[PDB]
């Protein structure tokens, strides 16, 4: 997953929860309605294709099979997950084979780690890493989507959000804009989503 | 592959490199003068999210 | 020590702002911001208890 590095651009939030590519919706930590005052340090983003009843694993801190062999969400993750139904780019009949998913490692994940080793791990007593067979399963294993399948065995097309609540310099913020400054008044004031009233 | 790429005695030069949920943090400190006696905090420098396994590291030399 | 008394109850009157008591955060503005409101109330009642 590229973990693309959004910074130094307005997000207008209120865009991508609307249509067929954007449908369904988890976020934690920050509400999506009130994104559109807030600010964030930096916004982290990835996308990707994983079967609709393993999308359940992409939460803060869970466990499960792409959850422990993909990738893992940290359990203080701030940020929304955003998918899409992607039989049309993503199926074909009688299987699609350009996605992998991993069923065996040797390791437990660790939170925004990244492996791309295909070393073939062992499952028994018998030496792999090269050796095919029995003891020896693949480890990029396919799920062959299909657009005839039901909901669950969809391919789906995920995108993930991290947002950074840090109080260091926001770069990033909502559609909405400043105002003047006045000092040595009793004003309320509003800075990068920090709402107060004071002199 | 390189999936991220940065480009920006008499001195003392401090560094601290620490991993936390893959955000490679980096701290610094430089001064002018085995480790002399003093205290100096170091401030935060650089933090990235490589999310790259570390277990060993190797510090790099000059030659001509 | 009546001084020191009253200086030490008020100061560890004020501290206890800071303490989140389970709550997200120790503001309550942030709470107001961050979520909507009905989540808000449970964290605001948890600080203001
Ligand atoms: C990160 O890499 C280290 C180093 O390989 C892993 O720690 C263990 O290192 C010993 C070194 O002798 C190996 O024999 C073990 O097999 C490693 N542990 C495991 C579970 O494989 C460490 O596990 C790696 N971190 C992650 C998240 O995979």
């Amino acid at each position: 997953w590229n973990r693309k590095r959004i910074s130094n651009c307005v997000a207008d939030y209120s865009v991508l929860y609307n249509l067929a590519p954007f449908f369904t919706f988890k976020c934690y930590g920050v509400s999506p309605t009130k994104l559109n005052d807030l600010c964030f340090t930096n916004v982290y983003a990835d996308s990707f294709v994983i079967r609709g009843d393993e999308v359940r694993q992409i939460a803060p801190g869970q466990t499960g099979n792409i959850a422990d062999y993909n990738y893992k969400l940290p359990d203080d993750f701030t940020g929304c997950v955003i998918a899409w139904n992607s039989n049309k780019l993503d199926s074909k009949v009688s299987g699609n084979y350009n996605y992998l998913y991993r069923l065996f490692r040797k390791s437990n994940l660790k939170p925004f780690e990244r492996d791309i080793s295909t070393e073939i791990y062992q499952a028994g007593n018998k030496p792999c890493n090269g050796v095919a067979g029995f003891n020896c399963y693949f480890p990029l294993r396919s799920y062959s989507f299909r657009p005839t399948y039901g909901v669950g065995h969809q391919p789906y097309r995920v995108v993930v959000l991290s947002f950074e609540l840090l109080h260091a310099p926001a770069t990033v913020c909502g559609p909405k804009k400043s105002t003047n400054l006045v000092k040595n008044k009793c004003v309320n004031f509003n800075f990068n989503g920090l709402k107060g009233t004071g002199v | 592959n390189c999936t991220f790429e940065y480009v920006s005695f008499k001195n003392l030069r401090e560094f601290v490199f620490k991993n936390i949920d893959g955000y490679f943090k980096i701290y610094s400190k430089h001064t002018p003068i085995d480790l002399p006696q003093g205290f100096s905090a170091l401030e935060p420098l650089v933090d990235l999210p490589i999310g790259i396994n570390i277990t060993r590291f190797q510090t790099l030399l000059a030659l001509h | 020590d009546v001084v020191n008394h009253n200086a030490q109850a008020l100061n560890t009157l004020v501290k206890q702002l800071s303490s989140k008591f389970g709550a997200i955060s120790s503001v309550l503005n942030d709470i107001f911001s961050r979520l909507d409101k009905v989540e808000a109330e449970v964290q605001i009642d948890r600080l203001i208890t």
